[PDB]
RNA sequence: CUCUGUUGGUUCUCUGUGCUCUGUGCUCUGUUUACCAGGUCAGGUCCGAAAGGAAGCAGCCAAGGCAGAGACGCAGAGCAGGCAGAUGUAGCUGGC
């Protein structure tokens, strides 16, 4: 279940006997260059590789005989570790706001239809939040993903104030008694200032708990410049991976939370609304070196 | 493109045939298949 | 660093951790490891180097005049020609360019471009043309005007895709049509951050055309790009040229003795 | 068992009066017809690399077609409603 670099770098240390420490140096440097074919950061994939050369001397692998079934499981336990551990799910409280941020063509309108029906089933109620205005028929594309599940969804105008907004938020959810807001954003990039400034304020307002940030799964090595612009200037709380269903590895979750230091949620796998599952730690360790 | 090979069967066909498709015999098979490009075997 | 004159253990374990970090192989590491052990030479420096040279050994002439420059996505085909125009026409060698990259987005405009630097006319055309027949009318005007050489571009296509490959083979065939002889030398592009996919995109090339020769392009970074070695070891296929950067002047013959140098530092 | 004037009956064509029936001539309108040497031909094909071309069925359209409401020309075969008109009439019975 291995890939082509991985099954000839654990491959070869079988029935040679005990190794030395120069052996564990060029078997880590293999693993450093199978990450960024797997779509992560080289700066991600250096420090990687030092936490688990002194987590090697700990368990002793230079007294051990077989140094195979060793190194290969202090990767898989450490990328675990790394990733979040077991599946967590956010705390509900009795009025949540969760807002879904990201970039152009990740899939932020898509995620937003997954999580109306995946907590309507439990007892929770949704309600649905559009503030795209840049994009074209943008406001439509959520009003027909809104008519599939059942959930009404409310449309912003052009050139709306942040405190305009807040005010028809609170309306709807006294009337009605929504408890789960969903707020959709537009795509922006990391560099550019004046939307970045725009979302710094839409934060200050309205007041969230959980920011959920939609990234793409083939994403390159430009995966640590979107997690550490977002942080700084807005400030993440939790992430979402979707487009796991083609060929792709997913090793841009890896150089998301390396930076922050929050845990990831959700996980898309199909583009339906009814797909939706829990992050696993166990699945995705065996597809990035796999 | 099977499905736009089986409405191109029926759209070389009359009204008749469309509404009874029973009368479709030897003579009328060679008619349909020569009118929208496939064999005798398609139709 | 590889610290050469120490000991047996020490010069081998060194060895592993130059050629793997230089995109090497699978079997193709574990082939050299394996005929130095059973050597037994003091001289070290000197036994790894007349290995590696055997491995890439089955100025440069091409043994026609039509040649073929084929590859994949985001390795710079375009940029490959623009340096081959430069090189033999300080010899005196007259060169003559054809586009056939129409199906990407600006991607026949960028060799009219560098045409018009090096003062060599490109044979253009129109935006959702068939880029096999664009070459036909190349041939004869190189058979009728009086030209030595040419260089036929292609579009940005994938190994996966059996769609495209068959259109790949509808440019042989159009250049056979005219002149029987025609293509014998058929490059091929690659990039040196290319991992082991490199040795995938080699096997179903050469079953499409038929590889006579592989072009490397930007050596110039960190990468070291040694994926050239798996590739004669199968195939059989030699190498040609090398690229050390984006400009025109920038491309060197292949030396085996200067590519080994710089792959263990 | 002279013919005449008012006056009476058949078998002629006919010429005009306007009707009515049929064929048409063709035309108008409703309806009818898979392929079997019409026109245009969506798809779907084929020929080509393409640019650009071809066959070609549905449909429709035309042409064959089936019937009536048409102004009527052109015409024959029909009755009884017509006051009634034009050159002969032949037989039988009358009335003048």
């Amino acid at each position: 279940q291995l890939s082509a670099r991985l099954q000839e770098a654990i491959g070869r240390l079988r029935g040679r006997g005990r190794i030395t420490e120069e052996d564990l140096k060029a078997t880590l440097r293999e693993i450093r260059r199978a990450l960024m074919d797997a779509d992560v950061n080289l700066e991600v994939a250096r420090d990687f590789v030092e936490r688990v050369r002194e987590e090697a001397l700990g368990k002793q692998v230079l007294e051990s005989l077989t140094p195979a079934e060793v190194i290969l499981a202090t990767v898989y336990e450490a990328l675990k570790e790394a990733l979040g551990g077991e599946a967590r799910l956010p705390v509900l409280k009795d009025r949540n706001l969760w807002f879904l941020v990201g970039l152009q063509g990740s899939g932020k309108t898509t995620t937003a239809a997954k999580l109306a029906l995946y907590y309507k089933g439990k007892g929770r109620r949704p309600l649905l939040v559009a503030a795209d205005t840049q994009r074209p028929a943008a406001r439509e594309q959520l009003r027909l993903l809104g008519e599939k599940v059942g959930v009404p969804v409310l449309e912003v105008m052009d050139g709306e104030s942040p405190e305009s907004i807040r005010r028809r938020v609170e309306e709807k959810a006294r009337l009605e008694a929504r408890d789960l807001i969903l707020v959709d954003t537009a795509g922006r990039l990391q560099i550019d200032e004046p939307l970045m400034g725009e979302l710094a304020r839409l934060k200050e307002v309205l007041g969230p708990d959980e920011v959920l940030l939609v990234l793409d799964a083939m994403t390159g090595q430009e995966a640590l410049s979107v997690a550490r612009a977002f942080d700084e200037k807005v400030g993440v709380t939790g992430l979402v991976l979707t487009k796991l269903d083609g060929d792709a590895r997913g090793g841009a979750a890896l150089s998301a939370r390396h930076v922050t230091g929050k845990p990831i949620y959700f996980a898309g796998v199909s583009e339906k609304p009814e797909g939706l599952e829990p992050f696993y730690p166990e699945r995705l360790a065996g597809r990035i070196l796999g | 493109k099977v499905l736009v090979r089986m409405e191109a069967i029926i759209n070389s066909m009359t009204m008749k045939e469309r509404a009874k498709p029973e009368i479709i015999k030897g003579s009328r098979k060679r008619r349909i298949a020569a009118g929208s490009g496939m064999q005798v075997q398609d139709v | 660093a590889i610290p050469w004159g120490g000991n047996l253990e020490e010069v081998l374990e060194e060895l592993e951790m130059a050629l793997l970090a230089a995109d090497v192989g699978l079997s193709a590491t574990e082939e050299i490891l394996q005929e130095v052990r059973a050597s037994g030479r003091k001289d070290l420096k000197e036994a790894v180097k007349e290995k590696l040279v055997g491995m890439l050994e089955p100025p440069v002439e091409p043994k026609g005049r039509v040649v073929l420059v084929v590859g994949v996505n985001g390795v710079g085909k375009t940029t490959t020609i623009a340096k081959l125009g430069r090189y033999y026409q300080n010899l005196g060698k007259k060169v003559m360019f054809c586009a056939g990259d129409t199906f990407r987005a600006a991607g026949g405009t960028q060799l009219s471009e560098w045409g018009k630097r090096l003062s060599i006319p490109v044979i253009q055309g129109p935006e959702g043309t068939d880029p096999a027949a664009l070459a036909y009318d190349a041939v004869q005007a190189m058979k009728a005007r009086g030209y030595d050489l040419l260089f036929v571009d292609t579009a940005g296509r994938l190994h996966t895709k059996h769609n495209l490959m068959e259109e790949l083979k509808k440019v042989k065939r159009a250049i056979a049509k005219a002149d029987p002889e025609e293509p014998k030398e058929v490059w091929l592009v690659l990039d040196a951050v290319t991992g082991q996919n490199g040795l995938e995109q080699a096997k179903k090339f050469h079953e499409a055309v038929g590889l006579t020769g592989v072009i490397v392009t930007k050596l110039d970074g960190t990468a070291k790009g040694g994926v050239l070695i798996p590739i004669v070891r199968t195939l059989k296929v030699p190498i040609k040229f090398v690229g050390v950067g984006e400009g025109p002047d920038d491309l060197q013959p292949f030396d085996p003795e200067a590519f080994v140098e710089a792959l263990l530092e």
